[PDB]
């Protein structure tokens, strides 16, 4: 199967250029009948088609974005990149790279990479773990909360782990703009009550560009020997 | 530039119902109109190309009809995993344009919210301000309002996350009330108030005070 993943910085200052590169793996970029293209989606908004490039180098751009858009091909690296110049906050969105298939269009999409356009400086997230409420211990499953607040920009990732192994049964709220201009969110990990009371140690992992090594961990356990 | 009109913009349907989405083009686009499925936080997934041709791996419960200017996507019997937002996309002339989107929510039965108050983490007691937490989970439908009060008066410095769909079909959210550390340490009692149609008298409260 062919896969597309996208890279590039997720915070550019206004009136600067946006650079993104899509790396094609499991397939060849320089094959006719495919149109390597870029599509962006602002948060809560719809899908906007930017443009495509052919492996020869020919380009079709959206007229609204012309004079600011440059899409290129590097056949020697199986890559096609996107450049967007003189950027404003109206360009803050999730940018997808996709290929236009023989039949119809857009049979393979990328994972999406969010780019925030702002003059503000990155804020480092504060991470706090919260044990389940005492009232919840009457239920068969309990909720472990990981609060992440005070970070900027909103692109952030939160994972749960226990004993080095991933814990899957968790959901995370969307980033919420706080009163000071930063963002916060909470991740709720649901585990069986028995695991909490036996003293199992759970770990909340947070990944963000403003953290040292883009990573931090906070533990959360019922410590009965206390 | 071709405008793509999608209707209805939002709809809730039960499991097994037939779903019907309308996609209208400003001009004739023959049979070049693809359908996509985008689940929350995920990239779109191609469902139907041409107007009725099914993409490999898509279940047969998806079907598309239409030609020219009027098109229709149809799910015969809705499944729980089909909760997503659906887009139509014209594929005739540049610039390529997508529809406005149709969010398909799942119709089901009301559920009483569980409300839980959480004191601040010990790590936060180094700051001048602390965060009081109110978790509201297990409720349906998503229409809910959450307020904070103390000594009968509303508290202003609070933020509430949007409802988030849980793995069992219900919703949950968190509300963060930020208060001065001095107010918390003196033992003031704060209350999280929740109004929801599945509650008795459409109202409930949970208190939170320093132990």
């Amino acid at each position: 199967q062919v896969q597309l993943q996208e890279s590039g910085p997720g915070l550019v200052k206004p009136s600067e250029t946006l650079s993104l590169t899509c790396t094609v793996s499991g397939g060849s970029v320089s094959s006719g009948s495919y149109y390597w293209s870029w599509i962006r989606q602002p948060p809560g908004k719809g899908l906007e088609w930017i443009g495509y490039i052919y492996y020869s180098g020919s380009t079709n751009y959206n007229p609204s974005l012309k004079s600011r858009v440059t899409i290129s091909v590097d056949t020697s690296k199986n890559q096609f990149s996107l450049k967007l110049s003189s950027v404003t906050a109206a360009d803050t969105a999730v940018y997808y790279c996709a290929r236009e298939g023989k039949n119809g269009a857009f049979d393979i999409w990328g994972q999406g990479t969010m780019v925030t356009v702002s003059s503000a400086q990155p804020r480092e997230p504060q991470v706090y773990t919260l044990p389940p409420s005492r009232d919840e211990l009457t239920k068969n499953q309990v909720s472990l909360s990981c609060a992440v607040k005070g970070f900027y920009p909103s692109d952030i990732a939160v994972e749960w782990e226990s004993n080095g192994q991933p814990e899957n049964n968790y959901k995370t709220t969307p980033p919420v703009l706080d009163s000071d201009g930063s963002f916060f969110l909470v991740s709720k990990l649901t585990v069986d009550k028995s695991r909490w009371q036996q003293g199992n140690v759970f770990s909340c992992s947070v990944m963000h560009e403003a953290l040292h090594n883009h990573y931090t961990q906070k533990s959360l356990s019922l410590s009965p020997g206390k | 530039d071709i405008q793509m009109t999608q209707s209805p913009s939002s709809l809730s349907a039960s499991v097994g119902d037939r779903v019907t989405i309308t996609c209208r083009a400003s001009q004739s686009i023959s049979s070049y109109l693809n359908w996509y499925q985008q689940k929350p936080g995920k990239a779109p997934k191609l469902l139907i190309y041409a107007a009725s041709s099914l993409q490999s791996g898509v279940p047969s419960r998806f079907s598309g009809s239409g030609s020219g200017t009027d098109f229709t996507l149809t799910i015969s019997s809705l499944q729980p995993e089909d909760f997503a937002t659906y887009y139509c996309q014209q594929s005739y002339s540049t610039p390529l344009t997508f529809g406005g989107g149709t969010k398909v929510e799942i119709k089901r039965q009301p559920r009483e919210p569980q409300v839980y108050t959480l004191p601040p983490s010990r790590d936060e007691l180094t700051k001048n301000q602390v965060s009081l937490w109110c978790l509201v989970k297990g409720f349906y439908p998503s229409d809910i309002a959450v307020e904070w009060e103390s000594n009968g008066q509303p508290e202003n410095n609070y933020k509430t996350t949007p409802p988030v769909l849980d793995s069992d079909g219900s919703f949950f959210l968190y509300s963060k009330l930020t208060v001065d550390k001095s107010r918390w340490q003196q033992g003031n009692v704060f209350s999280c108030s929740v109004m929801h149609e599945a509650l008795h008298n459409h109202y409930t409260q949970k208190s939170l005070s320093l132990s």
